[PDB]
RNA sequence: UAUGUUC
RNA sequence: AAGUUAAGGGAGUGAAGACGAUCAGAUACCGUCGUAAUCUUAACCAUAAACUAUGCCGACUAGGUGUUGGAUGAAGUGCUUCCUUCAGUACCUUAUGAGAAAUCAAAGUCUUUGGGUUCU
RNA sequence: UCUGGUGCCAGCAGCCGCGGUAAUUCCAGCUCCAAUAGCGUAUAUUAAAAUUGUUGCAGUUAAAACGCUCGUAGUUGAAU
């Protein structure tokens, strides 16, 4: 909205001067700032929206001299339902900033997920391109491609994660406790976060690299 | 769970060791785990080297060592204070 | 060329310390009979320009930081800074002025330089969360994590930090158009030099 | 780059090519003139043709030889 | 800070051993 | 949908959060030794800049590059 | 290794010259001669090969003639009825058991007289698959001392 | 005892690149390795392998391109129908769309599509992607 | 390096 | 190891036992004594936190400090050290390796799940 | 977290639990939910269970490496 400026990158994107999300992708530039998507998802001026929910709070303890200090522990996911998606967990003594926090880390780690086709170019991507394991402390989860008529066949915050992320069509497999949600959710953006790692066939074929925003926009920062 | 690495002792590529005995308690202890102090002590303090130094003959009298080398168990060597508890990091430097 | 050689062959920067380590094995040309290892300086030359090369090529020379948590090395890095564009940082480092961005001073560069990872490892590692790619004036004992380009000198010396820094600055300069290469230079490596 | 390489030659046995360390010698005592073939390594006493010396002595290594004499490789 | 430390910082600014012999001259 | 970028060592392909692979740009000279305004980048993976073989590798890229000929 | 631990990798390793070496001018037209007449003076195929190797200079027989030290011993019919590593398991064992009738409280040599008689019965099982040893051969432990012959 | 020669061949490859050493030597190299490595070659996955033929059952230096996600036997070799393919291939590869489950058959080492479109599968090898 | 219970 | 059988041995220690203490009690801890046992021989018994709580064989994956036994090459003084290497044996660090974690160079190379095999 | 009655009783509750005066859990009324001419209950069985594991488990510490070695049957076996 009304920031002051902080940082090369979010003052590059409050200027604009990046297009998209993909390049800081490439680069593999770390965001660091809500700022940078509040001049990029806005909720007018913008193709599709961002999706948010809480899926899980957890009043956790402490155990003081005097009594327990309990806070709330919030779980909440992210994503456009087009190819992004990122979880956020935040701890807090109350919900509401509890909840605030989580949204706000769950979009600085919103990812691209490698939506991929399985019956034809012609055809958008509608699964993952892969088997796809995702693990987090005992719970590991399976992603494996499905027919294009197949829902997500999964657990509940499975299904949510995944249509979060954009996917349409999946077989699930897990094992471990994953009655803990936390360790569920984690491992199942983890799985979908390695799905733009694997090094598929037709990603064989070399690539230039092109600039990196910082030095083909290092004149324009200069003159501040 | 494990808490050290060598198991309380330094046995390796071994069976079994001799055991030796306390020297506080008498308690059996094998060798590889008894704490061991070699104390090379004066016979007297140094007020009484003083004493009889000059009470002593040949105007050069050098007093003896003690060399007694005592072996403790594990609950003797720390009421003794000749280990300390020590934390878990700090557990593992031995000098 | 041989006046150049002449410049820098009456240091120090030939004798590097014990503990060969494992990566340092094609910079180092044997282990002298006395126990201390010695550098090829055939090899610490191009590393000298290649990493000028690389240090040229960031358009403006502020985004460059040079670190030293070093008395001797203190005074080379923010001379070295100032006869360069470039801005250093000596003495202390605040543990979060690369990943924190809070914090007032911050100041994320894009390419970091490091007088020796053992003493500064601090930044080597935060370099690691921002992809700042370092390079370290390493020794023959060095660490070489998180360091692509290694200059295998002496880090120990007063003398032979001052003359890396000086002679690191004097090859970027040339690479620059301040100076021609032929010319000879009006810059003293005792003013480089530690007091 | 294990194809090219060249100074395996303090490598251990059975490297790359595995090759004996052992070689063939012919020997000659001074003032005897005599031609024999000999082993490094070897496990056996040995006595010269043109007058009966002592040799090598057989150790765990490659012998000792004598304090004099010219010995050769057979290698062509 | 002040304009006292600039007046001291303008009064302070104003064979071989053999192995590397034999690299050297190895070198040219 | 984005190509990602792979490690010029390992052609392992650089994930959208490493933050420890690093682009190298170094830059060509003319006949007097000058910095010209064209370079030539590389790109090395975070997993080989934290096993500490990015020297290593560097060298030998910059080796088949022909930027330098010291080899190792 | 079969009993107990210890890869111990200590061996021999031929050169990759199959041929006769240039240098010896020796003709193969006696080899076969010293051989014979080493074994008639009495030594198993092992140390024949090994005297042959140092006082002799003619390594790997196998390259001085297309044909190996124990198949010439068989063609020529000086090779002995029990082969030489049996037969040194066998004397090891006779060795073994008459030291064990002494001393019955050497526990140690009770157990590795075991194993050497495991190693003599598998060893005699796969001679005896093969035609090399007679189908009735058994190794009683009772005249094994006179077995050797 | 080695047992499988191909298997040790196959974990040598994948523990090489997975360190990313472009560069790896097989040591007991046979026949089975060899159409095995010149399979993986024709997909893509290797370079130009050298064998070194020494007296000795000699060895294998393969370049690697940092192209192989994961090579592994398969043991024991199960034989396997026509019918069956289908089966062994949505449990073992990765996708429909690509990597290679390595047949031996009565007409040569080949992957399940060739040994598709050829007919006659045989007994399962390995696979690769 | 006396002993010294229970809720 | 204890235990059993039969001879021998039998110092010291010492399940039992006997006293003396302590204690509310104390048949215990402490002290004095003391039988069996401990030792040897010849037989049984076949069990231990018999423990690295980690079956055996094979391949691969990383740096350093040692140390034990050989072998290789060279050098301060016929004699001592350094280099390489094999086979043991530990330790330190490191993991974009593993694990629930403690931790582990194997407990790694496992949802990218199949080297062989036994037991539970 | 609607209204009465009961008040560790009566009772409910597959499991966790509710009930000692404000019972969102008993006994009732109202309302709501689910499935619907069908809906509960009991027992058995399958999936869930990768908690029987060939695919596909685990065995340092959660249960679980025989005290150790030899060894037959069995299983498995270098390259050409």
């Amino acid at each position: 909205k009304n920031w002051v400026p902080v940082t090369k990158l979010g003052r590059l994107v409050k200027e604009g001067k990046i297009v998209s999300i993909e390049e800081i992708y490439l680069h593999s530039l770390p965001i660091k700032e809500y700022q940078i998507i509040d001049y990029f998802f806005q909720p007018n001026e913008c193709s599709h929206p961002l999706k948010d929910d809480v899926v899980k709070i957890m009043p956790v303890q402490k155990q003081t001299r005097a009594g327990q200090r309990t806070r709330f522990k919030a779980f909440v996911a992210i994503g456009d339902g087009n190819g992004h998606c990122g979880l956020g967990v935040k701890c807090a003594k109350e919900v509401a900033t509890a909840i605030r926090g989580a949204i706000i880390s769950a979009k600085l780690s919103l990812i691209p997920v490698r939506r991929g086709y399985w019956g034809n170019k012609i055809g958008d991507p509608h699964t993952v391109p892969m088997k796809v394991s995702g693990k987090c402390g005992s719970v590991r989860i399976r992603l494996v491609p499905a027919p294009r008529g197949t829902q997500i066949v999964g657990a509940p915050t499975t299904k949510k994660m995944l249509n979060f992320a954009g996917i349409k069509d999946c077989f699930s497999s897990s094992c471990g406790k994953t009655k803990t949600k936390g360790n569920f959710l984690r491992a199942i953006f983890n799985a979908l976060s390695k799905t733009y790692g694997y090094l598929t066939p037709d990603l064989w074929k070399v690539t230039n690299f092109d600039k990196s925003p910082y030095e083909e926009w290092s004149d324009f920062l200069e003159t501040y | 769970p494990k808490k050290r690495r060598n198991g309380g002792r330094s046995k390796h590529n071994r069976g079994h060791v001799n055991p030796l005995r306390c020297s506080n308690c008498g308690r059996c202890v094998p060798k590889d785990k008894a704490i061991k102090r070699f104390n090379i002590r004066n016979i007297v303090d140094t007020s009484a080297q003083r004493d009889i130094k000059e009470a002593s003959v040949y105007s050069t009298f050098q007093l003896p060592k003690l060399y007694i080398k005592q072996c403790y168990c594990v609950s003797c060597a720390i009421h003794s204070r000749f280990v300390r508890v020590r934390s878990r990091e700090q557990r593992r430097v031995r000098k | 060329k041989e006046e150049s050689i002449a410049k820098m062959l009456i240091c120090k920067v030939h004798i590097g310390t014990k503990n060969l380590e494992n990566k340092m094995k094609r910079y180092v040309y044997t282990r002298a009979k006395d126990g201390v290892h010695i550098i090829n300086l055939a090899k610490t030359y191009e590393k000298l320009q290649l990493a000028a090369r690389i240090i040229v090529a960031i358009s403006n020379p502020a985004d460059v930081v040079v670190v030293s948590a070093r008395p001797f090395g203190s005074r080379a890095v923010l001379k070295f800074a100032q006869y360069t564009g470039a801005q250093a940082i000596a003495g202390r480092w605040t543990p979060g002025m690369l990943t924190n961005q809070i914090i007032q001073k911050f100041t994320e560069p894009r390419l970091l330089i490091v007088t020796d990872p053992r003493t500064d490892a601090q930044s080597v590692k935060e370099s690691a969360y921002a992809n700042i790619p370092v390079i370290a004036l390493c020794d023959s004992d060095s660490p070489l994590e998180h360091v692509d380009i290694a200059i295998p000198c002496n880090n120990k010396g007063k003398e032979s930090i001052a003359l890396m820094y000086w002679l690191l600055a004097q090859e970027v300069l040339y690479l620059k158009g301040v100076i021609p290469r032929s010319e000879p230079w009006n810059v003293m490596v005792d003013m480089f030099l530690w007091r | 780059n294990p194809d090219p390489v060249e100074e395996s030659k303090k490598h251990k046995l059975k490297r790359l090519i595995p090759t004996p360390n052992s070689y063939f010698m012919d020997v000659k005592c001074p003032g005897c003139l005599q031609i024999t073939t000999l082993f490094s390594h070897a496990q056996n006493v040995v006595l010269c043709g043109s007058c009966n010396i002592m040799l090598c002595q057989p150790t765990g290594g490659k012998c000792k030889l004598t304090e004099g004499c010219s010995f050769r490789k057979k290698i062509e | 800070s002040l304009k006292l430390q600039e007046e001291e910082r303008e009064r302070r600014l104003d064979y071989v051993e053999p192995d590397t012999l034999r690299m050297i001259k190895s070198l040219g | 949908i984005y190509i990602p970028r792979k490690c010029s060592a390992t052609s392992r392909l650089i994930p959208a959060k490493e933050h420890g692979a690093v682009q190298i740009n170094v830059g060509m000279v003319d006949a007097n030794g000058v910095y010209n305004g064209k370079t030539e980048t590389f790109a090395i993976s975070g997993h080989v800049r934290q096993n500490g073989e990015s020297d290593a590798c560097l060298n030998r890229l910059m080796y088949e590059k022909k930027l330098l000929s010291f080899q190792n | 290794r079969m009993y107990g631990k210890g890869k111990g990798i200590s061996s021999s390793t031929l050169p990759y010259k199959r041929k006769q070496p240039s240098w010896l001018k020796q003709k193969p037209s006696e080899i076969e001669d010293a051989i014979i007449k080493l074994a008639k003076k009495g030594q198993t195929p092992s140390q024949i090969g090994a005297t042959l190797r140092d006082n002799y200079g003619i390594p790997q027989v196998k390259s001085v003639t297309g044909n190996k030290i124990l198949r010439i011993l068989r063609a020529q019919g000086i090779a002995t009825t029990i082969p030489e590593d049996l037969y040194f398991l066998i004397k090891k064992a006779v060795s073994m058991r008459k030291h064990l009738e002494k001393n019955k409280k050497d526990k140690d040599c009770k157990f590795r007289l075991i194993l050497t008689e495991s190693k003599i019965h598998r060893i005699s099982r796969y001679y005896k698959r093969k035609k090399l040893l007679p189908s009735n051969w058994k190794y009683q432990s009772s005249t094994a001392s006179a077995l050797i012959a | 005892v080695r047992m499988s020669v191909l298997a040790d061949c196959l974990k040598t490859i994948n523990n090489a690149e997975k360190r990313g050493r472009r560069q790896v030597l097989i040591r007991p190299s046979s026949k089975v390795v060899i159409k095995f490595l010149q399979y993986m070659q024709k997909k893509g996955y290797i370079g130009s392998f050298e064998i070194v033929d020494d007296h000795r059952s000699g060895k294998i230096v393969v370049n690697l391109l940092g192209r192989i996600n994961k090579c592994a036997v398969i043991s024991p070799r199960y034989d396997v129908k026509l019918d069956e393919i289908e089966k062994i291939i949505t449990s073992i590869l990765p996708s429909r769309l690509f990597g290679h489950l390595i047949l031996t058959t009565p007409y040569g080492i080949m992957d399940h599509e060739e040994a598709r479109r050829k007919h006659t599968g045989g007994k399962v090898l390995g696979f690769f992607f």
